[PDB]
């Protein structure tokens, strides 16, 4: 086995069936018997007994520290991982076919595949195929100018550019990455700084990223109204499931 | 023993035996030296062995020769295979080497006791130079009371097919001495064309006097067959691609005169070796299987 | 199982009988993610395969025999049951799958039929980590004197029929006539290179990279004006996908088309190709048995009109999409492998003493 | 950034008139930079066209002039072409053969001279014994000895070369002269009648006119001062 | 005044690009232009016009020899003359060695009767063409060429057959007789020049066109057209050539080998390759010599003919003298 299935969790089981339910239904919905889930304990380490109330075909939960990111909650889990490995996130309602996404972990053999969609503040440069992204930052860490290096427009001389993008925090990632965040602590979040760093290290035997455009869903956000959206939109999606 | 020595030696077996085949009298030639040596290392014997190559070869600029060395040396390579000692390779050496000269000297009537069957009575015979084996081909045709005309090329650089009309009216068979510019004009009248053979190459293809491939393009185009005989010493590793990819240490000292010229296989019918009736692709067969 | 590709487009009536699929249409779409038929050693090479990422006869054996290695370490056996058989058995699905993603090659097919063979072989008696040593370090060995050591020594033979001066015509990216023409321009020969390429893969262009990164002079032309520039040409040299016990030579759709022309110009034509990828199977044309690629790569953008954009709405129309064609022995001179220089005509010949 | 700037514009008298308010503008690039940050007022959105099966140049300096020469010999811009005569000249008729050697009227190839390919000869010109020109352009009326080899250089109308001589990549304009025994390196130039003396080998980069500041050195029969 | 400046027009649009893509409108061009020519100029004896005749011809040849629909038409006119002049006032053979002011409307009127018959040549030909194509035919043709369009489209309405186009690479306008004639239901296949060969084998006659026949029987097709008759031959599959019978003209093949047409390498290679188009010399000839051996008919408006008599041809069309022009 070289995938296992990895659920972040820092959720709630609101809207009419449970929020968790809903990402972890698409998981069943093409293989992945099993399935690592890490709780919240700044609140309560026991939100997994609640969540052991559902009729899921397997599930496996852990509890976590007060205080733990995303890339933590993979320190902490990596005792638990010996391939690689599919970071997902509680607050996610899609009904994207993940067999493409996968398909660019797959056919080039990347070091990261992620998903991301055309949202309805942090830019993203992709080449002219639309699959190797080859930029990517945010305007928190630019003051006024987006700096772009000579030696990737050498390699890649027409960039693509999107803005309005928002993020499904879907990852396919492999082991080596998981050992390199092992090797330093001075990362915390995967979106906030480990995807930015792969990026530019991907030019310095070399680093592939590749990242997958979609136009049909996006995750509930932490705003209520991404809540209330997904809430009026959940009708339609569960008619077909 | 010096290389003059040798040299002479070569030349005394080639004037005794007129008959004998220049690759013969090579063979017998390393035969002899290998047989006086005083050598105790197989390395030593093959550097030497090579050497004399070299200068026979010097001497006579024949592919015959050659592929004679190139037999020999792999005769010897054969040999020390399986022989760690040294004095049980040397007799050994010399027991197979009286072997394999005297089937090389039954290899002549071999053939001629296996050629002489494709001779339809009243058929008409073209060759193109003084070949020994042509020669003892047909004395065997005529043995077994066959009646065939011949007709025989003059080949220009030197008159070697009056020679052979001479041989051939010495046994009282028909033949007529044509020139060496009139072959399509007597292709007509052919029925079969045999010819010997100088050397054969991998594929199948003849080394042979400079007039052949002129006369096997000519057989081709009438749909003649063609029929080129030869004994086994004289294959050779050898590949040309065409005319000029020929060596040129065969063409010359044997405006410009080539001696040598190359056929195809595609234009031959039929190989006629001590082995027996051979397709060109024979010939590959064989030297793939003696070289590993 | 695993599902069937379906057939895109409709076919021309002589090719009924071969599968055409389409790059589009990737059959992972029904297949779980952990892929639960067997370990994913499968789809990596199948989507390698379809998608054409790997293009090389030599590539497309390496990767496949290291995407079988990496199943033998996988691999582990069942209880109540022996290896030896087993391993085969289970092995079968995958060559079925790699075939629906993409048809194999003589190279790939003698590969299989190897390590079928030397899965035989193994004893009923020997350990398991023993016999998956074994198999790897046979594995390794076959790559090594099938690949490697015939290359040099097909490398060392062609250095001699490279003569200074000429004209050297090649077709197509082949590893082993890039490499043959580098080696010898590092040996001091001085010479030049004219390079044939032919639409859609356009896949010439790659050795036109190797030969300016090597320094060698060199031209390059499409596959029609062929016939303009053989006068010139001194000799032709061509890599072959495969060799068939009749002496033909299966390869790139265009190889025929450069050895009848070039006979027609009387120019020498060379074939270069590796005794491993020698087939014992024989056919007399390229109807029997070949492969139809997706043929949307046929569609061009001349102008500013595409003319075969709606080709799916016209009911007569038809295209076709060949990848592979046979060359009769009787238009090749040479064949270039370890064994030596040989005749097309001695091809069964090497079967018959590599056999044993 | 894989675009090339052919120096090709369709402008509006908005253009004009732009000029001719804004007094700073000198070029185009100017005018373009200004108008892009004088955003709001005045909008004015310019826009591009990019074409991918034409081919459009602007010679600036010696690289881009070499660069667009290899280029047209080698059709690169047709239906411009040496043979094509497209300025009704009688001199540059010219006739087109194998690996684009292009021969004008008149030329008189010499014995033992090769011409490789991507070579254009003027009329009148005089070629010498056992020459070796390669991808090289010869102005009408130009006389060269023996065993001269002439790589990647450019001779303009009258040059003359003596017998021995070794150019490479350099650039010879209109009646100049060169003498025995001599060697000129990559990127060397040589103008307006200024003969290199003999028995020298120039500097890779080497200038030379008859006007002595602007030029690196200025003579008329030799090298060295 | 006003003609030459239309002449200047038609030479500028010969060297630039030619407006009028069909070789029938080169040839009604090139006819009304001479009669202009004709009409407007002033001459007293035959030989000064037959001169003006020259030099314009050497002209409008000069602009563009890649094509000699111009050159033809041309002679062709230059004996219009000759034969009037000879007819009003009075052929190479053993016979003949052996043996020893008013023609303007004559030559105006026998310029306009050679319009008349040029203008059905298509239809005379699509007119023979049913009796060369048998039902359940395999038949493959090579780039676009009007004429072998028609004669399909037309010789379909009564058979039915399947029909192969190769595309021209790299003017791969192939595909514009594939959708054309699959637009009139034959079912058509649309194939790449690599694969002709491949296939060849299962191809019972092909049809080709041509820009212009030679004299000695040899044609000058696109290019890959050679391989095609290679191929054919190799096969022994007969070889049709469509050709109307102006674009019969009487050169011969080593001419200062301004033969073929080359043009810009950017269709063969594209511009984006960068850095390796310094060291490498790419060639993109449009046209292609086929010898006459390997040729089996010719179809044109006046019926069937062999190759081995296309020089009489050359006799009726063109005098001897009028080869240099």
């Amino acid at each position: 086995m070289e995938f296992q299935a990895v659920v972040m969790a820092v959720l709630l089981p609101v809207g009419n069936k449970p929020l968790i339910w809903y990402p972890l239904n698409l998981l069943e919905r093409v293989g992945f018997e099993e399935v690592i889930v890490v709780t919240t304990r700044d609140v309560q380490k026991a939100l997994c007994a609640e969540f052991k109330m559902k009729m899921k075909p397997d599930i496996v939960c852990i509890p976590d520290d007060a205080d733990m990111g995303t890339a933590d909650s993979l320190r902490y889990i990596y005792p638990k991982l010996k391939t690689d490995v599919l970071v997902l996130s509680c607050d996610l309602i899609t009904d994207v076919a993940l067999h493409e996404v996968v398909d660019l972990f797959r056919a080039y053999d990347a070091s990261l595949a992620m998903l991301m969609r055309k949202g309805q503040r942090d830019f993203i440069g992709v080449d002219s195929t639309g699959k190797r992204l080859l930029f990517m930052a945010n305007e928190a860490d630019l003051d006024e100018e987006l700096v772009i290096k000579g030696s990737i427009l050498q390699k890649h001389p027409r960039i693509r550019f999107h803005t309005g993008l928002v993020d499904a925090h879907l990852y396919c990632l492999k082991k080596y990455i998981v050992d390199f965040l092992m090797e330093n602590g001075s990362i915390t979040s995967i979106r906030s700084e480990l995807i930015p760093y792969l990026v530019r290290k991907q030019f310095s035997k070399s680093l592939d990223i590749y990242s997958f455009i979609k136009e049909a869903n996006t995750l509930n956000l932490a705003p209520y109204d991404a809540c209330w959206n997904a809430c009026r939109g959940d009708r339609w999606e569960d008619l077909s499931r | 023993m010096d290389d003059k020595e040798l040299i002479e030696y070569f030349k005394s077996q080639m004037k005794e035996d007129p008959d004998m085949a220049s690759a013969v009298a090579a063979i017998r030639t390393l035969l002899e030296f290998l047989k006086r040596d005083k050598g105790e290392t197989i390395q030593g014997l093959r550097a030497n062995l090579t050497s004399a190559i070299e200068t026979l070869c010097g001497v006579d600029s024949s592919v015959a020769v050659s592929s004679g060395g190139e037999l020999f040396l792999r005769f010897i390579s054969l040999a020390s295979l399986e022989y760690s000692d040294y004095s049980k390779c040397k007799k050994i050496m010399i027991e197979r080497g009286e072997l394999f000269l005297r089937r090389i000297s039954l290899s002549r009537n071999k053939i001629a006791d296996l050629c002489h069957t494709f001779i339809k009575d009243g058929a008409t015979i073209l060759t193109h130079a003084y070949s020994r084996v042509v020669l003892r081909v047909l004395e065997a045709a005529v043995a077994a009371k066959k009646r065939f005309s011949v007709y025989v090329t003059e080949s220009q650089p030197d008159l070697s097919g009056k020679k052979m009309a001479k041989a051939l009216c010495h046994l009282n068979v028909p033949v007529t001495v044509v020139l060496d510019a009139a072959v399509g004009y007597i292709m007509e009248k052919a029925d079969l064309v045999i010819v010997g053979a100088e050397g054969v190459v991998e594929n199948g293809g003849i080394i042979n006097k400079i007039g052949t491939n002129q006369m096997a393009v000519c057989a081709k185009a009438q749909n003649k067959p063609f029929y080129v005989v030869a004994e086994s010493f004289k294959f050779v590793r050898l590949f040309p691609l065409n005319q000029q990819d020929v060596p040129d240490k065969f063409k010359y000292k044997a405006e410009e005169h080539p001696w040598v010229d190359y056929t195809a296989p595609s234009l031959i019918t039929l190989l006629f070796t001590d082995l027996g009736v051979l397709t060109p692709s024979a010939v590959s067969d064989e030297l793939i299987k003696l070289y590993l | 199982q695993v599902p069937t590709r379906k057939d895109y487009g409709s076919k021309v009536s002589l090719f009924s009988h071969l599968p055409q699929y389409s790059r589009q249409n990737s059959l992972t779409q029904f297949m779980s993610i952990p892929s639960s038929v067997i370990h994913p050693a499968m789809v990596r090479l199948g989507l390698q395969y379809s998608q054409g990422l790997v293009s090389g006869s030599n590539a497309r054996c390496i990767a496949l025999l290291r995407a079988l290695q990496q199943v033998i370490q996988d691999y582990t056996t069942p209880p109540n049951e022996e290896l030896s058989r087993d391993l085969v058995n289970k092995l079968k699905p995958y060559m079925s799958f790699l075939t629906q993603c993409r048809p194999l090659s003589a190279s790939m097919h003698n590969a299989i039929k190897f390590l079928n063979k030397e899965i035989t072989s193994v004893g009923s008696s020997k350990r398991e980590e023993e016999a998956k040593s074994e198999l790897r370090a046979a594995i390794d060995r076959y790559v090594q004197e099938k690949i490697v050591l015939a290359a040099q020594a097909i490398s060392r033979f062609a250095y001699q029929k490279i003569s200074n001066g000429d004209v050297i015509l090649v077709y197509g990216c082949s590893s082993l006539v890039s490499r043959i023409l580098q080696e010898a321009w590092t040996e001091g020969r001085r010479f030049r290179v004219v390079v044939v390429d032919s639409r859609p893969w356009l896949e010439g262009r790659h050795t036109l990279r190797s030969l300016v990164h090597a320094g060698v002079p060199a031209s390059y032309l499409l596959i029609p004006a062929a016939s303009y520039v053989l006068p010139e040409v001194s000799k032709v040299l061509l890599g072959a996908h495969a060799l068939l016990a009749n002496g033909s030579v299966m390869s790139r759709v265009g190889t025929a088309q450069l050895a009848l022309v070039a006979r027609a110009h009387n120019v020498p034509v060379l074939v270069c190709c590796e005794t491993y990828k020698f087939c014992e199977r024989v056919q007399t044309d390229a109807f029997v048995s070949n492969e139809l690629d997706d043929p949307d790569d046929l569609q061009c953008k001349r102008g500013e009109h595409v003319a075969l954009a709606n080709w799916q709405n016209h009911a007569s129309l038809r295209l076709l999409n060949l990848v592979y064609d046979v060359t009769p022995p009787e238009l090749v001179d040479l064949v270039i492998t370890e064994l030596g220089m040989i005749p097309c005509s001695s091809v069964p010949v090497v079967l018959r003493v590599k056999s044993s | 950034y894989d675009l090339l700037d052919c120096h090709i514009s369709i402008c509006s008298p908005q253009v004009a008139q732009l000029f001719t308010d804004n007094f700073d503008y000198q070029t185009r690039d100017d005018f373009v930079r200004g108008l892009l940050v004088n955003e709001e007022i005045l909008g004015n959105q310019i826009h591009m066209h990019v074409t991918a099966k034409e081919y459009g140049a602007r010679v600036s300096n010696l690289h881009m002039y070499s660069a667009v020469c290899a280029d047209v010999i080698r059709r690169w811009v047709y239906p411009l072409t040496p043979e094509a005569n497209f300025t009704d000249s009688t001199t540059q008729s010219c006739t087109h053969s194998r690996h684009n050697i292009y021969r004008g009227p008149e030329v008189s190839l010499g014995h033992g001279s090769i011409l490789e390919e991507n070579v254009l000869l003027g009329s009148g010109t005089v070629i010498g014994s056992n020459c070796f020109i390669t991808n090289s352009v010869i102005g009408p009326g130009c006389h060269i000895g023996d065993n001269v080899v002439l790589d990647q250089t450019y001779l303009w109308q009258g040059v003359r070369v003596a017998a021995g001589a070794q150019i490479h990549q350099s650039l010879l304009c209109d009646n100049a002269e060169v003498k025995e025994r001599v060697t000129l390196k990559p990127r060397s130039v040589l103008t307006s009648q200024v003969v290199v003396g003999p028995n020298i080998t120039l500097p890779e980069g080497s200038v030379i006119s008859l006007h002595p500041p602007d030029a690196e050195e200025d003579e008329d029969d030799g090298e060295f001062s | 005044s006003e003609l030459s400046e239309r002449i200047e027009s038609f030479v500028e649009t010969l060297k630039r690009g030619g407006g009028p893509r069909s070789s029938e409108e080169m040839a009604r061009e090139t006819l009304g232009l001479l009669r202009q020519i004709i009409t407007d100029h002033r001459w007293s004896n035959a030989g000064e016009l037959m001169e003006l005749i020259r030099r314009e011809g050497r002209r409008m040849t000069a602009a563009q020899p890649s094509e000699t629909t111009v050159g033809n038409m041309v002679r062709r006119v230059l004996k219009i003359i000759r034969e009037e002049y000879g007819r009003l006032h009075g052929q190479e053979s053993l016979h003949k060695l052996l043996t020893s002011a008013q023609l303007q409307s004559n030559i105006i009127e026998a310029i306009n009767e050679l319009l008349v018959e040029l203008e059905g040549t298509m239809e005379n030909i699509a007119a023979q063409a049913l009796e060369h194509i048998h039902s359940n035919e395999v038949i493959m043709t090579i780039g676009f060429s009007r004429t072998v369009e028609a004669f399909l489209k037309e010789a379909a309405r009564k058979r039915k057959f399947h029909v192969i186009v190769a595309e021209c690479a790299p003017f791969c306008q192939g595909h514009e007789m594939a959708v054309n004639l699959s637009k009139a239901g034959i079912e058509t296949t649309v194939m790449t020049d690599a694969a002709i060969f491949a296939v060849m084998s299962r191809v019972n006659k092909v049809i080709i066109g041509t820009k212009t026949i030679l004299a000695n029987g040899a044609l000058r097709a696109v290019t890959g057209t050679h391989t095609l008759a290679l191929a054919a031959k190799h096969h022994s599959t007969p070889l049709i050539v469509c050709a109307p019978m102006f674009k019969l003209s009487p050169q011969f093949p080593n001419e200062e080998d301004s033969f073929h047409k080359f043009v810009a390498p950017e269709e063969v290679l594209p511009f984006t390759e960068g850095d390796i188009l310094e060291k490498v010399s790419v060639h993109c000839p449009v046209f292609d010599y086929v010898p006459p051996e390997l040729i089996t008919l010719f179809i044109s408006n006046i019926g069937g003919n062999a190759p081995s008599y296309i020089y009489r041809l050359m006799s009726e069309l063109y005098h001897p003298d009028d080869h240099v022009l």
